[PDB]
RNA sequence: AUAUAUAUAUAUAUAUAUAUAUAUAUAUAUAU
RNA sequence: AUAUAUAUAUAUAUAUAUAUAUAUAUAUAUAU
RNA sequence: AAGC
């Protein structure tokens, strides 16, 4: 539950972390963030927004269930 | 307190400003001193009624201690070692009882030594013996470690503070000190003497006296005992000189305390040395509300250190503290030694300061002031098997597949290296060929001096040089029957006057003796004090690292006294939004090893000399043939110049390591020989090499291993943003970084933090271990700066404490009074409430005013006239009826003092001289009628202005020497001197022009052929003296004392006869309320008012100072200013170009710029301050903290105000008179107490052209 | 010069009430209300007054 | 399912800016 | 020194909000 | 033995 670009820039960083470790060093040479390109508007996919575009902040099944038990009848009195 | 009133009721009336200071009243309380007794003393601390705010509690563990067996223990090499129980470092001395090991001292049955028996067992070689006399002689060295008897400090602080309290002449109001009923350090101090005491009737714990200490049979007494007495001593002194807050000594009792009843006083104090920095200063501001904050400019080139100043810049939140917090740290420290408390009250009154101004900074300084102040003492055994068995942990080496083949010893590095050593390597190189191209290195005089620089009356473990030699066959003159020490290197350069290098070469390799230094909450340090040969081979190291750090690098070479070092860097880098970074090296010296520096360096400065240098012998060592290796398959021959020779012979010895040896003389039976790797100390490289891979290092982290091991852009851009030569600023271990406020504030603090950590990071690699401290603080030299205003810290000054670290006893009776105007000084420039330091010192110098002596049934007593104090320095308070409280001790010393004293004063003197009698017909310049010559005589004022002259320490000189030796130890030295034949000719040819010219005008000409006989005289003073030499101490004051004189010095003479005219203020020179000096505020306001009417010095003193002289160095032995002087003296008494020239011919100057420099002396004009010193003017050291140039240009007018005058008519030739009255200006001025003034001439007696004659007599006839 | 702090006014009240009582009472300006010797144009605090 | 590290919601604890009013005494001025 | 007018300073008293950290619940990775 |  990320903002998408918060966790496109995250998952750029650990690429290149990745890439420092697969090259031995303590820096990584080629980098995948902090580079000039503004790319501000980049997405990615989140956790954070279901199929319908709405938010998961509860999740579907919890929305179906609270839906559904605003119905529901019980034995006369 | 009935009996301190009733013997100094005159001497307090007088010394609190109620009534005039007299000779005969001082003289009275200095019988009185000395006709007290211990247990007198004692008795008299009974009766202060202490209140209740000073009652703490005492824990019971002080007095019961175990014994010291468990301690201690015998190592497999049959060595008395310490045992450790809390860890590495626990080698100090412990907490255990000793009266168990005392035998009774006869005539003084409550008191005694350490046993003579165990000593003889020890002796023998038992073990228990030598437990017993090890730990016996350590805990007498431990309470040896003061000045005087504590007794002495005491009684002096009650006389003083029996006064009551001080009126304030310029706030005419009085202070609020609180009195001794306030005092908890007295209380205890008291408390815990009675408690050991108990029944027995004398109350010492102990006796300190030359000889050692005698310890108090009680079974309560402890070893810890005599460190706590002393600081608590020094914590009650402070706290009614300076005006603490009481909550914090108590604090500081509290610590005190802790450590007593803990298993190891040093130890506890050396592990908890930093709660009060770490809880006050480092932990300062965090909310900030308001104050001023200094505006200062560095200007180009920022090489230069050229500050100026600006003004004041309001504060506001946005500079709040920024730095990472520090409570998780404070109080982990504060708990794992039960001060968790200390800590809570220490960090919530901390939190209370929301503005920055006098009041913060007062507190600061008075927490900073409440650390423990001992000379941390511990057996040189545990030290060297503490500090030489480290070595550095080189966790990134250079790759072996990098270098070339030998040349010799050394090892070319490659240049395809992936290392960081490559850019070392690099530097080394062009210092080393910049080096090697100055023509004044192949000028002889310039190696006569390198050669002279080594060649002092201080040790250089001789024997070891006389078996190493001995070792090939080769015997060295005895010298039998010369009065002085053979342990000398001037005794070594005698012995090695004629030998060849070839013969010498061996020398190098020999073993080291041994030496150490204490210090205060420092361990003990340990040196190496390298023979002759060895400084003579190391010379080009020196001068490679001396050339970069004066070219290459941003560096100083200041001292330690405070006034000489860079106060603008400081203040300026402390100031927001400027930040600081404090980085130091840990165990610097045993972190330069052969792995990676010494391989490098060497290898450099080997190569980096052939080009230059080629076919040519160097301070006596010549060139040789070597093998060559490098290129692969040709091995070769090939010669090499004098420093590479050199550079072969100390490469051999870096490689081999070092050979240490250890007599551990408070220990029988420990001593061994000690092979290690560490970097000597006691070479004269150290600091400079030091340096310069300081300043190499930081440069290659900024440059090259540091931009590429960061990926954060702003970490980069930082670092981009800094060079050494901007912001950097190095001396041997100690660095400081300082990071430019931006334009948008300052930056931000997370960016530093990881910056810090890839420091941090990148030390490790070659073996650094970098210390780095960031808390918003500036710290220097042990100098403290704080928003711009720079924190004196007294604790660093004990008053009481003395370092002693040989078992050899203490100075003849004289000597203390330097240490005293010593103390008197620190004071002074720590900035004490003057009125209550002036009336403690004055307590102190009529302590140690009498001394008896026995001159075989001529009991005499030896009587220090209070004007003796006066002409070194100390002002006065109140004296021929004048007002309290007038003078400043800003008074200059000797003669500049004395006159200007008397001219404030003069008209009050000669109307109380006439009230009293001393009436004359004869009308006299200064005095009128006033029969000054008898008054003068009978007030001892004229005798203690003569004695205070007397040297105060034993003359060795004129002893009985054969005449056949003398003259061949002579003929060594001066043979060793004179190598090159062309420096002999110079100095004949210098000889034969002085005596055709210069001739009879001055009669002691500085030459180079005098330099062996300063040599000679140095050694032989070195020696130690004897009971004759004091006999005729004692026998010359007597004979002083007993004379009756008729004038002073002629130069004095000279000064009265000027009078001046002070006028309206000066101008103030910076805010009125801007904090600079801690201490120095409101209530402190002479220093205030001089402060701010003159301004802080705002620029390095060594620099300034640099540019007063016409020859920067000379020869080991002269002084430039005598040389400065005489050629100044040369050329006012009119004598012509030629004998300059010859002047300049006998110091070895060659003969062409000898000419030059000659005519060009004799045609320029020269600075006030350079021309001065021709009558032995110099600025006082109390004035060098402040801006004194600028008030001698623009605020001493030659000129009366009203116009030209007949008498101050300067005549045309005799400008020098400019210089000499502008000194006399400025001692006027600045002793009076309050504003800086502007004066103006107003008239001379005799006119100007009498002052030049009487001038130049003087001159001509001094030197007889 | 007007100093607000001082909370008396009976001048104002007691000015209103003398207008009932032309015939008998007379209020004027007290003269230390004046400037001070009779002031000048030159004086702020004359100005004032 | 548990432990270490990281994130969100909830609760508790901790920390922090600024402001207002009266008397006496004191300071300045006047009178004795 | 007494009385009056004007002004500064210390002390006592009173309110809100927010943010940070820690802890509990849920999950992923490694280990059991 | 006791440095720079």
């Amino acid at each position: 539950l990320v903002n998408e670009h918060s966790e496109a820039k995250d998952e750029a960083d650990e690429a290149t972390k990745k890439q420092a470790k697969d090259t031995d060093k303590s820096k990584a040479q080629v980098t995948y963030s902090d580079t000039g390109i503004n790319n501000a508007n980049e997405l990615s996919r989140s956790g954070n927004v279901d199929n319908e575009g709405g938010s998961n902040q509860k999740p579907m099944s919890t929305r179906i269930a609270e839906a559904t038990s605003a119905i529901v009848s019980k034995h006369p009195a | 307190s009935s009996m301190i009133l009733t013997q100094f009721g005159p001497f307090i009336e007088s010394i609190s400003g109620i009534t005039d200071q007299s000779n005969d009243v001082f003289e009275d309380a200095a019988k009185a001193f000395s006709m007290f007794t211990r247990s007198d003393v004692y008795k008299a601390l009974d009766e202060i009624p202490f209140s209740d705010d000073a009652m703490l509690p005492i824990p019971p563990t002080i007095y019961t201690k175990p014994s010291h067996d468990s301690y201690y223990y015998i190592d497999a090499l049959n060595r008395v070692r310490r045992k450790t129980y809390q860890g590495p470092d626990d080698v100090y001395v412990p907490n255990c009882s000793i009266v168990e090991l005392l035998e009774p001292h006869e005539t003084l049955t409550s008191y005694g030594r350490l046993s003579e028996a165990i000593e003889n067992r020890a002796k023998d070689g038992d073990s228990q013996a030598r437990i017993a006399t090890t730990y016996g002689r350590i805990a007498e060295s431990q309470a040896r470690q003061i000045k005087a008897p504590l007794e002495k400090f005491v009684l002096a602080l009650l006389v003083a503070e029996a006064g009551g309290s001080l009126y304030d002449p310029v706030l005419q109001k009085y202070d609020e000190i609180p009195d001794l009923s306030h005092n908890c350090p007295l209380w205890c101090f008291r408390e815990i003497c009675r408690h050991i005491s108990g029944p027995l009737p004398d109350r010492a714990p102990y006796l300190y006296l030359s000889a050692g200490v005698f310890w108090l049979m009680s079974p309560r007494m402890t070893s810890a005992i005599p460190p706590l007495l002393s600081d608590l001593v020094n914590l009650a002194i402070l706290q009614q000189t300076a005006g603490l807050d009481p909550s914090l000594v108590k604090l500081g009792v509290q610590i005190c305390l802790h450590a007593a009843a803990s298993s190891s006083y040093a130890w506890f104090i050396l592990k908890t040395k930093s709660i009060f920095p770490q809880n006050t200063l480092h932990s300062m501001y965090e909310s900030l509300e308001g104050g001023y904050c200094p505006n200062l400019e560095w200007l180009e080139p920022r090489s230069d250190y050229k500050f100026m100043y600006m003004g004041v810049m309001p504060l506001s939140a946005k500079y709040a503290r920024s730095a990472p917090s520090n409570d998780k740290k404070a109080r982990e420290l504060g708990e794992k030694y039960g001060l968790s408390s200390v800590v809570g009250e220490l960090r919530k009154r901390t939190k209370t300061y929301v503005k920055h101004d006098f009041a913060s900074v007062r507190y600061i300084r008075d927490a900073m002031a409440c650390t423990s102040g001992i000379f941390l003492v511990r057996t040189p055994t545990e030290t060297v098997l503490q500090e030489y068995t480290q070595s550095p942990e080189i966790k990134v080496p250079i790759p072996q597949k990098d270098w070339t083949g030998p040349i010799g010893e050394i090892r070319i590095l490659k240049d395809t290296t992936s290392s960081i050593a490559r850019y070392l390597y690099r530097t080394w190189y062009l210092a080393a060929a910049r080096m090697a191209a100055q023509p004044r290195t192949w000028d002889p005089l310039f190696q006569a001096i390198m050669r002279s620089q080594y060649v002092t009356a201080r040790g250089g473990s001789g024997a070891a040089l006389r078996e190493s030699l001995y070792a090939i066959n080769v015997s060295l003159p005895d010298f039998k029957g010369l009065p002085v020490k053979a342990a000398t290197k001037i005794f070594q350069a005698a012995q090695l006057a004629n030998l060849p290098f070839s013969h010498t070469s061996v020398a190098i390799l020999a073993d080291t003796s041994m030496g150490l230094r204490n210090q205060v909450q420092r361990r003990p340090r340990s040196i190496m004090p390298l023979n002759v040969p060895q400084q003579q081979v190391s010379a080009p190291h020196t001068l490679t690292a001396d050339y970069i750090n004066y070219h290459m690098n941003l560096s100083t070479t200041s001292g330690s006294a405070v006034i000489e070092k860079v106060i603008p860097l400081g203040v300026y880098a402390s100031s927001p939004p400027n930040q600081s970074i404090n980085i130091d090296i840990s165990a610097c010296d045993a972190s330069i090893t052969w792995d990676f520096f010494l391989s490098v360096i060497m290898a450099a400065i080997h190569e980096g000399v052939a080009s230059s240098s080629i076919g040519k012998p160097f301070m006596g060592v010549p060139a040789s043939i070597v093998n060559d290796e490098s290129v692969v398959g040709v091995r070769a021959a090939r010669p090499i110049s004098g420093m590479q020779n050199m550079i072969q012979h100390l490469s051999k010895l870096y490689k081999r390591g070092f050979s240490y040896r250890v007599n551990d003389s408070f220990s029988p039976g420990n001593d061994f020989t000690h092979m290690t790797t560490t970097f000597p100390s006691g070479s004269t490289a150290t600091s400079t090499e030091h340096t310069a891979n300081n300043s190499t290092m930081m440069e290659t982290f900024l440059t090259v291993w540091g931009p590429e091991h960061t990926d954060d852009p702003d970490v980069l851009r930082l670092m981009k943003s800094l060079t050494i030569q901007r912001n950097y600023v190095c001396q041997g271990d100690d660095g400081l970084m300082i990071i430019d406020g931006t334009t948008a504030g300052k930056v931000n603090s997370e960016t530093i933090q990881k910056m810090l950590e890839l420091i941090s990071k990148y030390g490790e690699e070659f073996g650094w271990k970098y210390d780095i401290a960031y808390d918003g603080t500036a710290e220097y030299l042990k100098l403290y700066f704080i928003f711009g205003c720079r924190i004196p810290n007294l604790s660093r000054h004990p008053i009481v404490g003395k370092e002693r670290a040989n078992s050899s006893a203490e100075e003849p009776w004289p000597a203390i009074l330097d240490q005293i105007m010593g103390v008197f000084f620190n004071g002074v420039h720590d900035g004490l409430q003057w009125q209550r330091w002036i009336r403690y010192s004055w307590a102190l110098c009529c302590a140690f005013s009498r001394q008896r002596t026995m001159i075989g049934e001529s009991v005499g007593y030896l009587q220090y006239p209070m004007w003796s104090f006066v002409y070194w320095g100390l002002p006065l308070v109140k004296a021929f009826g004048s007002d309290p409280w007038i003078f400043s001790w800003y008074m200059p010393t000797g003669d500049l003092g004395m006159y200007s004293w008397i001219s404030l004063i003069r008209p009050l003197m000669t109307r109380w001289m006439v009230a009293n009698g001393y009436v004359t017909d004869r009308c006299s310049p200064v005095f009128g009628n006033a029969d000054y010559r008898r008054c003068f005589n009978e007030l001892k004022l004229y005798q203690g202005y003569y004695m205070a002259q007397l040297p105060r320490n034993p003359k060795k000189s004129g002893r009985a020497a054969p005449r056949e030796v003398r003259e061949q130890f002579t003929q060594a030295l001066s043979d060793y001197l004179m190598q090159n034949p062309e420096l002999k000719s110079r100095v004949l040819r210098g000889r034969s022009e002085w005596e055709k010219y210069g001739a009879g005008i001055i009669h002691n000409p500085p030459s180079l052929f005098d330099v062996p006989h300063k040599w000679y005289q140095g050694a032989q003073e070195a020696a130690i003296a004897t009971r004759e030499e004091l006999a005729e101490m004692d026998e010359t004051l007597m004979r002083a004392r007993r004379h009756s004189y008729s004038s002073f010095s002629k130069l004095l003479e000279a000064y009265l006869l000027v009078k001046w005219r002070m006028c309206e203020a000066r101008e103030p020179s910076v805010d009125l309320r801007l904090p600079l000096c801690a201490g120095i505020d409101p209530l402190n306001s002479d220093p205030f008012l001089k402060m701010v009417s003159v301004g802080p010095m705002l620029q390095s003193t060594r620099k300034y100072f640099a540019q007063t002289l016409f020859m920067a160095k000379t020869v080991s032995g002269l002084d430039v200013n005598a040389i400065d002087s005489a050629l100044l003296r040369l050329r006012t008494l009119g004598a012509d170009k030629k004998a300059l020239t010859a002047q300049l011919l006998m110091v070895g100057l060659q003969e062409s710029e000898a000419d030059a420099l000659a005519g060009k002396i004799m045609l320029q004009d020269v600075n006030t301050v350079q021309l001065a010193r021709v009558v032995n003017l110099a600025v006082p050291d109390t004035w060098m903290s402040l801006d004194f140039d600028s008030m001698f240009k623009h605020h001493v007018k030659l000129l009366p105000k009203d116009g030209r005058h007949l008498n101050t008519d300067i005549p045309p030739r005799m400008g020098w008179l400019r210089a000499i009255l502008r000194f006399l200006g400025a001692g006027m001025v600045m002793t009076a107490t309050g504003v800086a003034v502007d004066i103006y001439l107003e008239d001379i007696h005799g006119g100007g052209r009498s002052l030049g004659q009487r001038f130049m007599t003087w001159m001509r006839q001094e030197g007889r | 010069k007007l100093r607000p702090s001082n909370s008396d006014f009976s001048s104002f009240r007691v000015a209103l009430a003398g207008w009932l009582y032309n015939g008998v009472v007379t209020t004027v300006i007290d003269d230390s209300s004046y400037p001070k010797d009779g002031g000048s144009v030159t004086s702020l605090e004359n100005l004032w007054d």
